């Protein structure tokens, strides 16, 4: 990922450095309905789930994601 | 009801109050002579001689 | 990047895909539960009051 | 069991007129849900901002 | 019921002394007759089992966070595995299973989280 | 006011005192917040029985 | 209970034991005299009148 893209292609999808400011904006939009991880149970005692069903972790990082996209956003003028 | 005093009256699967006034399509009844001490045998859950 | 509300009609579906989960999972267990029980419905007064 | 105050005891009641005409003033307030004018609390609990 | 009750601001009209939040289960608001205080529900932690047939290794996993304030054979938790039971860095949760977590290992293995990946030689890869 | 048995959506504010309520029976629109239990319901056509 | 022995004892929708010790809003207690008799034909709900 190289700051300058294009010649005056002002492209704002630059990954600040993972959690480009376009997915952190939609993200910040959207409700964030489960702030849970990393801190569910501590939560939990400031104000584990009811009882029974538990949300389970998602497997991927933010930054894995990050990465993949970041793979997206560089192969697209190869493939181009 | 008049005729007759009753010992008891006991109705299953349908209220007093309905019998007495409800629409039925046909009415079935049976008059017998059963003994006052032996009321226990006729009574569909259990199983007197 | 100015327009990421009620406009968009795919930030919708985002904000609906969130709340289906939601309304689901938690909403749906709790509501169902308390519905079934004639007496206390969650802990049954098991010895408190049968 | 009447108690407190003596009964049974006057010379006369005072005579009464009655005009119906007079009463008969019309000023309508009808009840509002909006202000919830005659509305009986839950008796069994208080309830937060829901 | 079980409830736990922490300072809160001041809610209800005071005619009742029970307030209830649109279900049977009780905000418990005043528990105090003095003070304003919200009680709170049932505190549980979730335990997974993570188990190799192979390697024939079973290992504890909590929901979240155990790392701050949950400890290894607590008093306070009641059922572990209904008999007995079955100290890492903080992540999803306190895995029994140790060894800890390089930053780099091989991505593919049992699923787990957003960084642990489950081996089986008892491990946590990355 | 005669008192009839009614169901009635109930506002509770912080302070606890019921500040607005919805009849449930006097209008379509009545039934509709009650349907959805909000006072604000989102613009469209809705059903009635 | 210690004071009054009971010849009939029947306790519906809550425990006998509990009714001592539950916690409640309020106590409703009623009392009158009643057949030895009549004792069967008094129930919660009855077909007899």
């Amino acid at each position: 990922i190289i700051p300058g893209f294009g010649g005056d292609f002002n492209l704002t999808l630059l990954e600040p450095v993972a959690r480009s400011a376009i997915e952190d904006l939609l993200f910040d939009k959207v409700t964030i309905a489960d702030p849970g991880y990393m801190q569910g149970y501590d939560d939990c005692m400031q104000q584990q789930y009811v009882a029974g069903y538990k949300v389970l972790p998602p497997l991927m990082d933010v930054n894995m994601e990050a990465a993949y996209t970041s793979s997206l956003l560089g192969s697209i003028a190869g493939v181009g | 009801l008049s005729l007759f005093s009753v010992n008891d009256f006991t109705c299953s699967q349908i209220s007093p109050a309905a019998i007495a006034s409800n629409c039925y399509s046909s009415l079935i009844l049976d008059y017998f002579s059963y003994p006052l001490s032996m009321k226990s045998d006729l009574s569909v859950s259990s199983a007197g001689p | 990047q100015t327009g990421f509300t009620t406009t968009n009609e795919a930030f919708q579906k985002v904000q609906d895909a969130v709340n289906n989960n939601a309304q689901a999972l938690s909403k749906l267990a709790s509501e169902l539960s308390n519905t079934f029980g004639a007496i206390s419905a969650s802990i049954g007064d098991i010895i408190q009051r049968l | 069991y009447v108690d407190v105050g003596p009964d049974s005891v006057k010379s006369a009641c005072i005579e009464v007129d009655i005009q119906q005409t007079f009463f008969d003033k019309t000023w309508p307030r009808p009840i509002d849900v909006s202000k919830a004018d005659g509305i009986i609390y839950p008796q069994g609990r208080t309830y937060s901002n829901i | 019921g079980r409830g736990v009750f922490q300072n809160c601001t001041a809610v209800g009209v005071r005619q009742q002394r029970f307030v209830y939040d649109a279900y049977q289960n009780l905000v418990g608001y005043y528990s105090d007759d003095g003070n304003y205080y919200c009680l709170r529900a049932c505190v549980s932690v979730p335990v997974s089992v993570i188990y190799d047939k192979e390697t024939k290794t079973h290992a504890t996993l909590f929901g979240s966070v155990a790392c701050e304030h949950i400890s290894s054979t607590m008093s306070q938790y009641s059922r572990s595995t209904r008999s007995m039971l079955k100290p890492v860095g903080c992540v999803l949760g306190l895995v029994n299973s140790s060894l800890f977590v390089e930053d780099c290992k091989l991505p593919l293995g049992q699923s787990l989280c957003a960084l642990p990946d489950t081996p089986s030689t008892m491990r946590l890869a990355s | 006011y005669k008192l009839q048995p009614l169901t009635f959506l109930l506002d509770f504010s912080v302070d606890g005192y019921i500040r607005r309520a919805i009849d449930c029976g006097f209008n379509d629109l009545s039934q509709l917040h009650c349907s959805y239990e909000s006072f604000d319901v989102e613009s469209g056509v809705y059903s009635v029985s």
